[PDB]
């Protein structure tokens, strides 16, 4: 394999105002959206499950 | 015989092992006597002491387990 | 140095593993299972397990792990 | 922008602000629980129900006041706001991990409120002793939700401890030794070391309780060769350090408040104060079985725990005397914060001294599991930890907000709360000595007078809590902006203005050797 | 981000009456919760 | 039992409880004196316009601040540990009684000679007889001989409880799988009350202890009548 | 800025991690009591996503952006030491439980250790092999460290591969011993102490092996310099911790407890 | 009775503790049976086993020490 | 630094010694000497000692060290 670190240093230092968690490009946005959707949706489901479990 | 005397082997607040030891000693003694056809009367001291100290439910459970074959102490 | 730690890896550490692998190899093979006795301090069930029929441990081995009622 | 700033924070000040808001909300929940306790106890006979609903309330009261009010305010709130400013650091060592310490608390709190909503609640005491807390006597989800609540709070605090220790060791100006950091910074470092060592043992113990409840382990079940007393040792190995964790940041705030309102550049006997806090932290790990004097341990063990416990009075007395020596010769400013601090010195001393009474195992036989214990710990918590929180809040509110409180309203607040807490807890000594047990929904008729007066006290404290909300509203409503602050030369956290910019110490301080 | 008094907080202090409503809801919800939980337990 | 508006301990019924009252008197004098001195010194530090704000030397005064508290703690520990070891001394009991905690009542076992055992439950408020005490009376009292050293053994058949009688200086936790020992000796006949002292669920408040202390001859006849 | 410290970009991973903790704990509750794994599987998934993205971002910040000055690296060293201390105290609780039960065996056990009806594993068979495996892995990881400091890419990768192989061997041997064991977690306090203490250890071996695999792929991608490689140092410290815990388990539970 | 049977408590070449244990067991039993005025025939097994295994000089020394009050084992 | 180790010397180490000195000086009283029993495994004499009368140990204490024939 070859050392491609310099190419990643250029990408992640680009002066584009992106926070580090999105600076890799479109794949970062997709993985963020999947993560936050599962977190917020799972949290709403955990609250439904409490509602259910709160009564006999 | 009034009650179980102070036993220097068991001088502290926790008397669990005092009950256990006397229960074991009685049943070991009873087995050793019944085996030779000797006299279980020699075992009486251990019987009085464990009866004095041991909760009824502990004795009852241990007796049940000896009869079941599930008593985990060596007799 | 790296040279010394590689020397220890191949000259001491891996030979030790090979010898202990031999030793375990030689003492393997199934030993007979003990008579089942329904001891009250073993095969504890205060709540069913959250898998299977509730009565089998997670890595239940039918050959050596009896249920509360004995071997399967 | 709102989400980026307040849900995705990497800023020590904003994270501090989130902790203070969380702790304030938790304080209202804890106060409502305390009032339900005293509403039941304020008249003989049953008001609410049998001991189950009563002890669900008592249990929740304790977990809320400790884990959701005191620790988040003192450590998350004052610690995050003040520690970086007092060492000239640009933020915490791990500013993103800091945010996760905060966000673990709302879920922890949700699990505790779920515990109370499902089945019959966790009516266990905050100690969660088995077998009452086990799967036979507390069948169903309530205790498991309580255990998980404690797991999330524990992870929050463990990661926070790692963050504070690293920040305080690693991020001072290079010329600043540990012996040139302010006492509040020392108090947080020592608290963080206690958290790092104590919470993992709690985690082990409550994990064992979880497996006894759900995986057929028998750590605490004699049928399998377990021992309920093992749970008590593991819990209290955490629990005694936990009370030092609750007070130490309070001691650090009191040292700053007494110094400031005495017009002094420095507390009396700085190195003695450092010595005292490290001695208290250390001794706090070797005394836990004073919570177990009635369980049946050996006499020599009782003699050791009596003696080791009493030793804590020596470093603690050095702190009390050093506060008095800080007042000595002061140009005293009778600010509301100073009134909280003076109340602290006296009322904490009273509670510490009833602790020394309890340290005597022979007398503790008669006082254990009575209201004497309840009187002791509320003097040190409801009049110690809380008075340090209120003094620090009114002292630093203008730093955090840029606005001033109405000092006359704040003095009224102090006066009402002082009367209420003393009326609530002083008579509990009499209930304890005369044998009223803990965790009772109802009491023999003889105990009526003192329970009646105690409950009347609790209503006075409620009036104070309601007034405090109004006082914070009036400050934000009126918008009196800060102009000048005295003694900035010995109070670095004030030197960047009120409030300080989002980024402070972007250019670090200059300190030469 | 906005800096200065009234701007370093996650709630608005632009209108003291809107703020009173928000503070009422915030602290009032925490204080009310245990009463409603006790009611819930008693009604099972 | 406790009485209305009580400030201190129940009157001592046993020599050890007497010892605990005098030890509490000694300790409370110290607590009062230290509390009072701190309050006074606060008031002294706060009542002068005279000032001294330059650096103050701490080491001389810290000697006093550490040595005097160390001496006071020794003056508490010495009598404290004398009493601790006095309660632990070998005594030679005449009688052993067991108590087992349950949800929510106590059982008692007197098995030195005969299989005597019974359950002891709170008298419900609606069933109290005129002059009886709410939440304190039981149906079957723990009858015991006065002026005799008794071994009490305490355990539980369910959750934790704790067996307490304040006027005798007694509190022994009731732990399943464990047999805890204490000694009981009443100087006087009478009725001595206590209450369950470990949270044990729904009726923790409602499982009291009543000792009935009588002469040996009466105890022997009661014992025979309970078989 | 004219200090050397790292001002981190505002990040969603703290919130996603906190919510993953709520979903895992509410999920375990739902599994233990309401016969459903759904919430738990969502929580485990969000936890893995959060860890992946958080540590990915730390690599971006360090390897790709240069934020890890010596001062930042020194902070991380303290952070990892303090984390290891917290994990030592967690295991201490389990050792306390073990010694409490084994030093004073109750009548229910037969008043003996091991209890009546327990047939311990032979400590000289697979447990000794497991000991040789983790000790050997402590030697190979040290070789890897020196190779990296000496600038030797191939020998670093070989030594690290060997270390990971040994971690996997340990895990497979322990899995086999779990299956073969004639006692279970439900076999009283013997089974309780044995499986919870060795099970938390096994989890830490899996975590440590995963950390070493992350280091292996970073090394393959040339992230590490001969002087700057804190992720590798942290993984090695964690790995030595896992070794030492094993040695204490071996002496305490397998040998002295047999 | 021909000779002392294999005893799983003492399975190795070093039989010292087998001799010692059976000597103690005989004399503990003989003291128990004398204490109630029981019968020493009950103790016979232990006597045959120690007599079989123990060197005469060990038995003779231990006997002399019991008589002297210098036997260091608990009987 | 030196300052930290001095702080530990005077703030932890020497206080510990003082506390242990107090503890020892409280249990310094002479214990009741045990009945003499001429046990054959004690008071060993295979060769006379190379000092005194050959029958006294080097730090012989008459109060607590009996000779083979008993207390002096
Ligand atoms: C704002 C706050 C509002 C007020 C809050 C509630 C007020 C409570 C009122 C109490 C009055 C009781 C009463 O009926 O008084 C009659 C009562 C009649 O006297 P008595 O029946 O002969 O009492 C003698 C006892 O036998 C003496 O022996 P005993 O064994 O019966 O007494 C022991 C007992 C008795 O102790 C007391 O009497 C407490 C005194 C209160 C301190 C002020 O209790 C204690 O141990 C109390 C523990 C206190 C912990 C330490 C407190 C630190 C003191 C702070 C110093 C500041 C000084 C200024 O008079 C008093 O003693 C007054 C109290
Ligand atoms: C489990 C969760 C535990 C957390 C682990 C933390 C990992 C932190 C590393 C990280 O995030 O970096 C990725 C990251 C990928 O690159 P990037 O920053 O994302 O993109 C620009 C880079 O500068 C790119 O520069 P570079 O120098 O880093 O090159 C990386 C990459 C650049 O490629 C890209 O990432 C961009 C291209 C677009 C394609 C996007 C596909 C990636 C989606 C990842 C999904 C993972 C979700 C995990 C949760 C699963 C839940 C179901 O180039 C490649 O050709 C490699 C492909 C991606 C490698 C990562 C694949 C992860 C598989 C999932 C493993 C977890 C299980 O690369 C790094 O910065 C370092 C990566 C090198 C280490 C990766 C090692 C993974 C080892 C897995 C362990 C499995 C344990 C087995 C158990 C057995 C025990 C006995
Ligand atoms: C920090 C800990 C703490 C605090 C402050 C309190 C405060 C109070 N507690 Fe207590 N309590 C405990 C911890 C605490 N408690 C514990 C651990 C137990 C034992 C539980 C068990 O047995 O298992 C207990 C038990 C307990 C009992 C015994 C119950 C029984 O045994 O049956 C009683 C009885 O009256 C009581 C009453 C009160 C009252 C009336 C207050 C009042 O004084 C409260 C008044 C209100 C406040 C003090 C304000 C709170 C809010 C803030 C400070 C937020 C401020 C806002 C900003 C800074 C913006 N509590
Ligand atoms: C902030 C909280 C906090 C603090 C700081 C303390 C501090 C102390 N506590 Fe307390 N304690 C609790 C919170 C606290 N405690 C809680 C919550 C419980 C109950 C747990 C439960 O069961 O739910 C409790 C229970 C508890 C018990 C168990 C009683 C029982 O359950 O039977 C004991 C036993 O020794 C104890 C002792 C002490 C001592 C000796 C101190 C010392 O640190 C006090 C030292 C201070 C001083 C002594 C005052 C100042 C000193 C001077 C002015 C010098 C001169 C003094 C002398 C010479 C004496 N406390
Ligand atoms: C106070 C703190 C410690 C002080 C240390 C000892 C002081 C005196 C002797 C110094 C040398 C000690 C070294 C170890 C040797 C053996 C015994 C020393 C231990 C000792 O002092 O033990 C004393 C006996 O000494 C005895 O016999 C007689 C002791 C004198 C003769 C010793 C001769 C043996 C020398 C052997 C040399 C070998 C060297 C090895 C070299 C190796 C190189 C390859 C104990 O007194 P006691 O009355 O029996 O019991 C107390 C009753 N109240
Ligand atoms: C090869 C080693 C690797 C182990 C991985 C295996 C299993 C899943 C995960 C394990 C995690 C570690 C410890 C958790 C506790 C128990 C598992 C112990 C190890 C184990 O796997 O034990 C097994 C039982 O598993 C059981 O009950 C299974 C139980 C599964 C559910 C686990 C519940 C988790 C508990 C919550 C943890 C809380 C963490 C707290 C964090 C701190 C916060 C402050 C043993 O099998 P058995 O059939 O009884 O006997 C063998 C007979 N032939
Ligand atoms: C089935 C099991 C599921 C359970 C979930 C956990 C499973 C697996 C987790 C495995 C841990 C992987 C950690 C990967 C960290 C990658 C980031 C990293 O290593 O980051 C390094 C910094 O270290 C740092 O943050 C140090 C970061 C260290 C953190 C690791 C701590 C271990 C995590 C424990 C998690 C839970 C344990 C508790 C269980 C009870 C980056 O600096 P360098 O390396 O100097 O590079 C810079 C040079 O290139 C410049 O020239
Ligand atoms: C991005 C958003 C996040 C996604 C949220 C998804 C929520 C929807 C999940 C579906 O809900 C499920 O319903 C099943 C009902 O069929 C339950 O079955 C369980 O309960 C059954 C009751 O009939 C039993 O048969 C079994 O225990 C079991 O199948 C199961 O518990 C539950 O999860
Ligand atoms: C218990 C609270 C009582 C507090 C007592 C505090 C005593 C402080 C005295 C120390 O200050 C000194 O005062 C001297 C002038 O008078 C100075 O000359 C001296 O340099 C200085 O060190
Ligand atoms: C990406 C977001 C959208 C996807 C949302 C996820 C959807 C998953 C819903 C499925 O729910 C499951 O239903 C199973 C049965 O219907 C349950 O098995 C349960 O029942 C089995 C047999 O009925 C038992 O063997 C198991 O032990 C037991 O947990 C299982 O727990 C539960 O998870
Ligand atoms: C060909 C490649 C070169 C890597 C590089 O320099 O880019 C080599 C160098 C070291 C090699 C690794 C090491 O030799 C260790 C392993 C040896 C096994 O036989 C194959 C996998 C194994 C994990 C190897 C894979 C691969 O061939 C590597 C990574
Ligand atoms: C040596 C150390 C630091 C001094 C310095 O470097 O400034 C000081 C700080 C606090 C001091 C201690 C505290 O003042 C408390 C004690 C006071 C006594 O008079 C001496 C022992 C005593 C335990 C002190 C010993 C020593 O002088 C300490 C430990
Ligand atoms: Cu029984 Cu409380
Ligand atoms: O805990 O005092
Ligand atoms: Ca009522
Ligand atoms: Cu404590």
């Amino acid at each position: 394999f070859e050392n491609r670190v310099a190419e990643k240093q250029k990408l992640f230092q680009e002066d584009n105002g992106l926070p580090v968690h999105l600076k890799g490009g479109a794949t970062d946005n997709i993985l963020y959206r999947v993560t936050m959707t599962l977190c917020l949706g799972g949290t709403l489901y955990s609250l439904y499950c409490l509602g259910w479990a709160s009564f006999p | 015989y009034q009650t179980a005397p102070f036993d220097s082997r068991f001088p502290n607040q926790n008397q669990t092992r005092n009950c256990w030891q006397n229960y074991l000693d009685f049943h070991r003694c009873e087995k050793a006597m019944t085996a030779k056809g000797g006299d279980v009367s020699v075992c009486e001291w251990y019987r009085r002491v464990y009866k004095s100290l041991c909760p009824i439910s502990w004795v009852s459970t241990w007796d049940d387990r000896r009869a079941e074959g599930t008593f985990p102490g060596k007799i | 140095g790296a040279r010394t730690w590689r020397f220890l890896t191949f000259g001491l550490a891996l030979p030790s593993v090979a010898l202990c692998t031999l030793n375990s190899w030689l003492h393997s093979g199934h030993r007979e299972r003990p008579a089942f006795i329904p001891y009250h301090h073993l095969r504890i069930r205060t709540k069913p397990f959250s898998w299977g029929d509730g009565n089998h441990t997670f890595f239940h081995n039918p050959r050596v792990n009896p249920l509360p009622t004995g071997y399967e | 922008m709102f989400i980026n700033r307040w849900l995705f924070s990497t800023n020590h000040k904003d994270i501090g602000t989130l902790y203070l808001l969380f702790g304030a909300w938790a304080g209202m929940v804890g106060t409502a629980l305390s009032l339900l306790i005293r509403a039941e106890l304020g008249q003989p006979g049953t008001l609410l129900g049998d001991d189950q609903i009563y002890n669900v309330v008592v249990t929740a009261h304790a977990f809320v006041m400790i884990f959701f009010m005191v620790m988040p305010i003192m450590i998350g709130g004052f610690g995050n706001w003040l520690v970086p400013l007092m060492i000239g650091a640009p933020d915490m060592a791990f500013p993103r991990m800091n945010n996760m310490s905060f966000w673990l608390l709302p879920p922890s709190f949700l699990l505790l409120l779920a515990s109370s909503m499902v089945e019959a609640g966790a009516g266990t005491g905050w100690t969660v002793y088995p077998p009452l807390a086990g799967n036979l006597a507390h069948a169903g989800a309530s205790v498991d939700l309580t255990i998980f609540s404690l797991h999330l709070a524990g992870v929050s605090s463990i990661l926070g401890a790692i963050n504070f220790i690293t920040t305080i060791i690693n991020m001072k100006p290079p010329a600043m030794s540990q012996y040139q950091t302010p006492l509040f910074v020392w108090s947080v470092m020592i608290t963080a070391v206690l958290l790092l060592l104590s919470l993992p043992v709690l985690a082990a113990g409550i994990t064992m309780l979880l497996t006894d409840r759900n995986l057929n382990t028998t750590f605490f079940d004699p049928a399998g060769g377990g021992d309920p007393i093992l749970y008590q040792h593991l819990f209290w190995f955490f629990g005694h350090p936990e009370v030092y964790i609750l007070i130490l940041p309070g001691f650090g705030m009191i040292s700053h408040i007494v110094t400031y309102y005495s017009g002094k550049k420095e507390p009396f006997g700085y190195m003695g104060m450092v010595w005292a806090m490290m001695s208290i932290g250390f001794l706090g790990f070797i005394v836990w079985a004073h919570h177990m004097f009635t369980v049946g341990m050996d006499v020599d063990t009782r003699a050791y725990f009596t003696s080791a416990t009493m030793i804590i009075a020596i470093p603690t007395g050095v702190k009390v005397f050093s506060w008095l020596a800080t007042l000595h010769g002061g140009n005293i400013k009778w600010s509301p914060a100073m009134m909280w601090a003076l109340g602290f010195i006296f009322l904490f001393t009273v509670g510490g001294l009833t602790g020394i009474v309890l340290a005597n195992s022979s007398l503790d036989i008669v006082l254990h599991d009575t209201y004497y214990v309840v009187a002791h710990f509320h003097y040190v918590l409801s009049m110690g930890a809380v008075f340090a929180i209120m003094g620090g809040f009114v002292h630093w509110f203008p730093l955090f907000s840029g606005y001033t409180l109405n000092d006359t309203w704040a003095k009224i607040h102090f006066a009402i709360m002082f009367v209420g807490v003393n009326m609530t807890f002083f008579p509990q000594h009499f209930l304890g000595l005369s044998g009223m047990p803990r965790r009772y929904s109802d009491y023999p008729d003889a105990y009526t007078m003192w329970n009646t007066i105690s409950s009347m006290g609790s209503f006075i404290s409620l009036t104070a809590v309601m007034l405090m909300v109004f006082i914070i509203w009036e400050a934000f409503a009126s918008k009196r902006e800060v102009l000048t602050v005295d003694l900035t030369t010995t109070n670095l956290e004030w030197l960047n203005g009120c409030p300080p910019p989002y980024h402070t110490f972007e250019e670090p301080t200059y300190v030469n050797l | 981000y906005e800096e200065g008094p009234g701007k370093n907080i996650p709630f608005s202090v632009e209108n003291k009456w809107r703020l009173l409503a928000m503070m009422t809801l915030f602290f009032g919800s925490g204080f009310a919760a245990p009463f409603f939980i006790v009611r819930h337990q008693l009604l099972k | 039992m406790a009485y209305p508006m009580q400030l201190g301990f129940q009157d001592a019924t046993s020599p050890i409880m007497e010892e605990l009252l005098h030890f509490h008197d000694h300790t409370l004098m110290i607590v009062f004196l230290i509390s009072s001195l701190v309050l006074y010194i606060i008031s002294l530090m706060l009542t002068t316009k005279l000032t001294h704000t330059s650096t103050m030397d701490a080491q001389e005064v810290e000697t006093i601040w550490t040595i005097l508290p160390a001496i006071i703690l020794i003056l508490i520990a010495l009598p404290s540990l004398r009493i601790l070891y006095m309660m632990d001394e070998i005594n030679n009991p005449s009688l052993t009684v067991k108590t087992m905690g349950h949800q929510w009542y106590w059982s008692y076992e007197y098995t030195d000679y005969e299989d005597l055992s019974f359950d002891s439950y709170m008298i419900p408020t609606s069933e109290l007889k005129p002059g009886e005490l709410r939440l304190l009376e039981v149906d079957n009292r723990v009858v015991l001989p006065m002026e005799m050293t008794i071994r009490m053994l305490v355990s539980s058949e369910d959750v934790l409880h704790s067996w307490a009688v304040p006027s005798l200086g007694l509190k022994t936790d009731a732990i399943p799988g464990r047999l805890n020992q204490t000694t009981l000796m009443s100087s006087r006949p009478g009725l001595y009350y206590g209450q369950c002292s470990e949270i044990c669920g729904s009726n923790h408040s409602f499982m009291p202890i009543v000792l009935e202390l009588v002469p040996l001859k009466y105890f022997e006849k009661w014992s025979a009548s309970m078989l | 800025q004219t200090h050397a410290y790292h001002m981190v970009n505002p990040s969603p991973w703290p919130l996603t991690g906190a919510l993953s903790a709520l979903l895992m704990t509410s999920g375990l509750t739902m599994w233990f009591h309401f016969n459903s794994m759904t919430l738990l599987m969502i929580g485990l998934t969000t936890n893995m996503l959060t860890m992946y993205q958080w540590w990915r971002d730390v690599i971006r910040e360090s390897t790709f952006q240069g934020h890890h000055t010596p001062a930042v690296q020194k902070g991380l060293r303290y952070g990892m030491i303090l984390f290891i201390i917290s994990e030592v105290l967690f295991f201490t609780g389990f050792f306390w439980a073990f010694y409490h039960s084994s030093l004073a065996p109750t009548p229910e056990l037969g008043g003996c250790w091991p209890p009546t009806g327990i047939h311990p594993l032979n400590p000289l068979e697979v447990p000794l092999l497991n000991t040789s495996v983790l000790l050997a892995s402590g030697v190979s990881i040290t070789w890897a460290h020196h190779s990296l400091m000496e600038g030797d890419r191939k020998h670093m990768l070989q030594a690290l591969f060997i270390t990971i192989t040994l971690g996997v061997y340990f895990t497979l041997l322990q899995a086999s011993e779990y299956y073969e064991a004639p006692f279970t977690i439900s076999d009283g306090v013997y089974g309780s102490t044995f499986f919870v203490a060795t099970g938390f250890h096994g989890l830490h071996v899996i975590i440590g092996s995963t950390f070493l695999i992350v280091c292996f792929f970073r090394q393959l991608k040339f992230h590490f310099t001969s002087n700057h490689h804190f992720g590798f140092e942290a993984a090695a410290w964690y790995w030595h911790f896992v070794d030492v815990v094993w040695l204490f388990l071996y002496v305490s539970i397998y040998w002295w407890g047999s």
